[PDB]
């Protein structure tokens, strides 16, 4: 490979302690990859939520790119989470299990 | 306590659509001021920043959008430069700003550009200096290299609150036992403003440093930045892993331990 | 016939004096330029001096205190180059050239000009220009090899630099003769070349195509080898 | 200032030789320039680049990114039409007041001067010629070998001589001419000696 | 002497500078040989190789195990005590009409130049001085850095004046001396041009 | 003082007539020793000439059943080399060397003999050997740098093929000094070579020496050169 | 046809008992006819050979010899130039030959020596001439280059009828099949001379060069050689695949299938 | 420096057809084994057959070697054969089963 890839770094997470009952937003903080485009999008147990905005594209010094995503949902110690991340790589979208540790 | 101001200019080529994409997002210290982007005939500034009545203050603009025209001409001379198929997505990002602090007078100014991931060689030496200016001699021309120590020190007299603050480290540990007999211990920190931050679990005085666990401190979202920075240790040993969570708006150590 | 051209190999000088050193450009969007100028010394690389927006930007060479030469670009479709108070450091050959692409150099250069300093001991003493003198190629040569050689050794001037050519007169086209290097003459200089008659042509004259700065008229030198009866 | 360095400050080679010139800079560059100047002093470029290896003929400029600082020109076969003062130049990226993403100012390093020598292979006899005419007297050779020459004089009325001047003639040898200011008008003759074989220009010229 | 050919004829490099002498032969080698040889002098020797690569000093230079065709020279960081005339000579087993295997015949190869000339420097100012010797005048230039000058010995009845002499000095810059013989002897004071300026004998002489 | 070396540097004998050359060895193994032979032409390189078996059984060159030229390998512990027919391409630098012992080759050569074959001159009678003229330090620098340089200048010798080094006479040992390349004269050849003589070693006694064939009586030149404090 | 007489010398060291070890074996095609080493006053020729009382071959005595000899020297000089210790046992590899065709009038002299396993560097373009002219009549002829052809000429005189002959290959295919489903077919040559055969697997079609088990050819006690390639086949098709063996005997290129 | 040393090959098989009953000649053939020091016996049922004699040492191209150890054997459907080479280059002598046909 010549064109300079590099591959994303995603983490998802609460914006504050997760005490499922209230109002608080899900955030997944894409990373370290390259190559602009990428397809980032949020889930409930198993299916595409919605109304999602996204932050101001912006890079670090090794030109690397960051996005992030957050939504305004109401956590629920049933709900099962996780990101869907899908960019210029190898094998199939990412989907990364939010959990309570992180 | 050096303060700054930077802008990351970013254009793609799309296989022949005629105009490319682009963006141009502007932080302070940490903390978004400005912003910027084809289809947009203007910089919705930081909302935070109430200015007044009328915009005295946008010679900045002019720089930016010529940028925006400009920036087409540029992925254009830089495809041909390198023999490069026009059929193939490419891409230019570029990165202007400077830092600031009085006592020795600091004013260095970064520009910095670079295609598909490709420092682009410009002659001029990299991190350069900035701070005169002839005698009866207003500069006000074009450049954004001469309105650093002028546009920087205006976005921190409108919106001061929001980036003269330090807001400290929350932090704390927590036990999550593992079936493979041994015990993470997650130190985290929420809740801070001046991003760099430095989490640090200790063991009889040795800091684990290099052999512990840690994450790409993510942003908040709201305003501020999270991190946590674990270890594995033995059931039992616990209350002899400490977790040492420095930062500047923290006058001295912060440390934990925790366990249950 | 160009794609940059500069007239006056060598310019001399008075010293502590102005002077002009130009090439005419021959390249439409001639306003879409940037024309840069280099300097080169006795035995040095090639440096920079300056650019041209091919629009009299008039970029000046100012470095503290003090504007030492000027880059411009009139309607006699060139740039000039103007040289401040002549000091000998600054004698030196001097190139104008350009980029040939938006985003690119494939770098064309020019024939440059060497700038001459010259301290009192005239006032425009004499004329100053080559001063020719032919020899008849040699009937030990003709008779013996077939093969003849012609040249024509100059004398009497001041212009450093004088590059001398020749070529086919009839078919003028440049073809490389030879010749040997310069000798001092009591602060005066004289080339002589020369050439390998293709053996079986040798008509009437070809021509010793000369060019000097201080040379009669302002015109390269037509020299021929005329026949004999007397 | 200073952050360029050409390889040999002059080299010599025989034709068919093969040999490179390196030169080198550390300040991170665009492409390296390749040139050879010709005794009128006429820049011809060489070869351009911004990436790797090029070629034809017999030069060959290589430059690689590994850092963009250090770049490489050999040459193979080395004919006499190759000799001359080569230059590496290097070109970066100009921004304008505006963002036109122009080009920099070129920076070219020392001169290293090639000068190829003709092969070594079985020598002849050169034969004299005479050129002379008016209180001025130059002898003549066509295509002999070694710079070893010594261009003797035979006139009538001396004066102070002069030094000669030795080209290389087509075929692949030497040739020269000797000025020398006499008398004689219209007479003279000349007279050479080398590798211990003299000859006298004389010992052509007939009727 | 028809299979072993130098690489550079000629070679010339500044303090600092880099390098390297290509060495090939026309047929199988055993071991080569690289000689150096200053002035005219015995012939020193730098190294010695049957397969493999050396290192000594700065220098470093060998031959490919695989090919035992092919020897190269490398000197690095040079230095003005690098002068002098680089030769390479290799041999190869012999084998008598009765099977001695035996070994002796050394193939030189045709020698290179080694020319280390000084850093570039910012020009020196000369002291010049006078030695005497009633009849004859010698004009010693001393530590001036551009090679490029004029030295001229100021007397009315001249003999013989010689050419002069411009050796580079110790510390790496350039000096001189010229000789000649006068009647005025005494009189006698020496006039030096270099780089635009004038020095004189008697600019330094007490008085 | 010696691993193996050479008498004279330079040897002009008659054309058509002997010339034989010599190499002092110095080696006990000696009765079991090869002595190899190379010749070197202007700017050449070493060519391979005969070898010197241990101890005699002789070994010379017939050029088609007409010997050119003779290894020895004598008591005085060293060989020789002899040249029959004499001739201009015969004239050049002929060196010594040996073969280390068993079979190994950091291979050893002299400081080899430059063969000058002479023509003719009335019966050449003349003195050509090496004429000295000192030169003593100048006040001025002595003066102004607080060191000396002196001149030892060699004329009216023939051979051309001179060496001139300058021993700290005082002590066997040699200092760096700088010397003019070999002029022709006329019909002779003369040349010069300085030495730099620092400040705290301005007290000592310095000889200048040369080293030349056709030179009186046969040994080097004693050249001293004063030291003086005033 | 072609024809080339060949010697092999070939010699070994152990500790400092001096004697170094050694043989001669001196092959014409491959029919070795001359042996010698160490113990033994005379070179040994092979038994088939006309003999006519004729003590004639002194020459080919004298060079082996001597050759042998020098092996004491040689063997040594060569340990130095390398001074490997003369504790650990060396071998020095020689060998000489040529190739005649007179048809074409050619010859080639080889001569090449190898220390422990590398080759040595000679003078020589190994393959050189052998057939010298110039308008004389005396010489020294005792170089083993200069009668190479000649001893060529009388091995081959004196010996035509094992020398000078073509013992075809006999050639059998055999199915022994193999455990997991596909039969194995071995194909044989048998006593055959020149060592030179080329055996072939395939589909009336193509070869299978690439899918073979070869073994290199093996000799047997009598002057000839054999050798077998065989293959994997399908207990099904099990037919369609032919052999195909060359050789310099057979002209009609031998084809063989199984039984039926 | 490290010499470069090749290990023998071994092919063991019958000069003729085998055939149990009539006689024939054991074979025991080695090549390619650079040190020429080397050790081959054969075997009847297991030991050490009394005499076999073997060719003249050669080598080729490669200058590997190759030797050929023989014998008079009478091949018996129940008496197997064997050999046994022994090199500077191998971990214990090696023993090549003699089948039929290979
Ligand atoms: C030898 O002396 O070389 C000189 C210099 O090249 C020859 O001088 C002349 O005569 O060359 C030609 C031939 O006569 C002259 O050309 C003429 O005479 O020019 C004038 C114009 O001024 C005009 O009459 C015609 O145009 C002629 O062609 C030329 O003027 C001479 N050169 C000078 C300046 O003196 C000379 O002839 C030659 N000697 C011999 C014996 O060949
Ligand atoms: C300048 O004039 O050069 C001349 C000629 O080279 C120097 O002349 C003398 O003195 O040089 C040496 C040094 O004194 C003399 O050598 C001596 O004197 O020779 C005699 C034997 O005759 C003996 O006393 C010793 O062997 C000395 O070394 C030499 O004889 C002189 N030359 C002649 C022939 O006059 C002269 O010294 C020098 N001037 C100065 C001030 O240096
Ligand atoms: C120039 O000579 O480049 C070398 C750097 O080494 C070379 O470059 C790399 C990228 C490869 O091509 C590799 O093959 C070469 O080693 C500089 O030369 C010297 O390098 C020394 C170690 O190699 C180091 O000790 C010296 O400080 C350094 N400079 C000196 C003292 O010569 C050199 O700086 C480059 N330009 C030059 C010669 O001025
Ligand atoms: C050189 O060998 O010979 C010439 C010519 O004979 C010598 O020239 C001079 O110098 O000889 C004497 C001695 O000075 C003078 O009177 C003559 O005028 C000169 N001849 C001419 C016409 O030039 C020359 O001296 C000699 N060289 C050397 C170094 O001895
Ligand atoms: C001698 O010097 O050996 C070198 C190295 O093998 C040869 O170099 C070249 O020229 O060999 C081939 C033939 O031109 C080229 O393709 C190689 O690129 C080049 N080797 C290098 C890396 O320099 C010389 O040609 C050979 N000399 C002669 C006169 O044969």
């Amino acid at each position: 490979a010549d064109p300079i890839q590099r591959t994303p770094k995603i983490q998802v997470y609460s914006r504050h302690p997760a005490e499922n009952g209230k109002s608080n937003f899900l955030n997944c903080y894409v990373s370290g990859f390259h190559p602009s485009d990428i397809e980032v999008d949020l889930l409930k147990n198993g299916e595409r939520i919605e109304k999602v905005e996204h932050s101001d594209l912006s890079f670090s010094k090794d030109w690397s790119f960051y996005l992030l995503y957050y939504t305004e949902f109401t956590p629920t110690e049933k709900d099962e989470y996780a990101c869907r991340v899908n960019h210029v790589t190898l094998s199939q979208p990412k989907i990364v299990k939010w959990d309570r540790d992180m | 306590g050096s303060h700054s101001l930077r802008y990351f200019y970013t254009a793609v080529s799309r296989p022949g659509l005629g105009e490319p994409w682009f963006i141009i997002v502007g932080y302070v210290d940490d903390m978004q001021v400005l912003r910027f982007s084809s289809k947009e005939e203007t910089p919705r500034m930081a909302p935070w920043l109430e200015q007044e009545e009328a915009d005295n203050w946008e010679q900045q603009t002019r720089i930016v959008t010529i940028q925006g025209q400009l920036s087409e001409r540029n992925l254009m001379t830089l495809v041909h430069f390198y023999n490069k198929s026009m059929d193939d997505s490419h891409t230019l990002q570029w990165l202007q700003g400077c830092d600031v602090e009085p006592d020795r007078h600091l004013c260095l100014w970064y520009n910095q550009l670079a295609y598909d991931s490709e420092d682009l060689p410009t002659l001029n030496e990299n991190p350069s200096s900035c701070t005169v200016g002839n005698s009866t001699v207003p500069h006000i021309s074009q450049d954004l290299k001469s309105h650093c120590s002028d546009l920087l020190q205006k976005y921190l007299e409108k919106g001061k609150e929001r980036l003269l603050r330090s807001d400290p480290p929350k932090a704390h540990v927590t036990r999550h036992p593992r079936p493979e007999g041994d015990v993470t211990l997650r130190c985290w920190a929420l809740g801070f403003y001046p991003a760099d931050i430095t989490l640090t679990w200790q063991l009889n005085g040795e800091e684990l440093t290099q052999d512990m666990e840690l994450v790409e401190t993510r942003p908040a979202g709201d305003g501020t930045f999270q991190k946590w920075a674990a270890v594995v240790v033995p059931l039992g040993k616990e209350q002899s892993y400490t977790c040492h969570v420095y930062h500047e708006g923290l006058p001295e150590p912060l440390i934990l331990r925790w366990g249950g | 016939h160009g794609k940059l051209e500069q007239p006056e190999i060598s310019i001399s000088r008075p010293r502590d004096e102005t002077a002009q050193i130009s090439c005419k450009v021959f390249i439409e969007s001639f306003r879409s330029v940037t024309i840069h100028w280099y300097r080169q010394k006795p035995n040095q690389g090639l440096e920079f001096l300056l650019y041209v927006l091919a629009t009299p930007t008039h970029i000046f060479l100012d470095k503290e205190y003090k504007k030492m030469e000027a880059s411009k670009n009139p309607s006699a479709s060139t740039s000039i180059l103007t040289i401040y108070s002549l000091e000998e450091e600054d004698e030196a050959i001097y190139y104008c050239s350009y980029g040939e692409g938006s985003s690119g150099f494939h770098k064309v250069f020019a024939e440059g000009t060497k700038l001459i300093v010259i301290p009192s001991d005239k006032r425009l003493d004499a004329d100053i220009s080559p001063k020719p003198t032919i020899f008849l190629p040699s009937v030990a040569e003709t008779n013996l090899h077939k093969t003849g050689t012609y040249l024509c050794l100059l004398e009497a001037f001041f212009p450093d630099v004088i590059r001398v050519y020749w070529k086919e007169k009839d078919g003028n086209t440049i073809l490389d003769s030879q010749e040997g290097d310069t000798l001092k003459t009591n602060d005066t200089y004289m080339k002589f070349s020369w050439l390998t008659v293709p053996e079986r042509a040798m008509g009437k004259e070809h021509r010793c195509i000369v060019k000097h700065e201080n040379n009669k008229g302002g015109a390269d030198q037509a020299i021929f080898f005329p026949s004999i009866k007397k | 200032g200073d952050q360029v360095e050409q390889s040999p400050s002059a080299l010599s080679l025989h034709e068919g030789t093969d040999s490179a010139l390196r030169c080198n800079f550390t300040t991170t560059m665009r492409s390296v320039q390749w040139f050879r100047q010709n005794s009128r002093g006429s820049l011809i470029s060489l070869f351009y680049l911004a990436s790797g290896t090029k070629e034809n003929g017999r030069l060959k400029s290589a430059f690689d990114s590994k850092e963009r600082r250090y770049s490489t020109l050999h040459i193979r076969d080395a004919q006499l039409e190759d000799s001359g003062t080569y230059f590496c130049a290097a070109d970066t990226w100009h921004i304008s007041e505006g963002y036109e993403l122009g080009t920099d100012k070129l920076v070219f390093g020392q001169g290293t001067q090639v000068t190829v020598e003709p092969k070594s292979q079985p020598p002849a006899k050169p034969s004299v010629f005479i050129m002379k005419n008016g209180t001025n007297v130059a002898c003549l050779v066509k295509d002999f070998y070694p710079k070893e020459v010594t261009i003797s004089l035979r006139s009538s009325k001396k004066i102070v001589e002069f030094d000669p001047a030795i080209v290389i003639s087509p075929s692949g040898k030497y040739s020269a001419v000797k000025l020398g200011q006499y008398g004689d008008s219209n007479s003279v003759t000349c007279s050479v000696q080398h590798n211990s074989e003299t000859v006298h220009s004389t010992d052509f010229e007939a009727a």
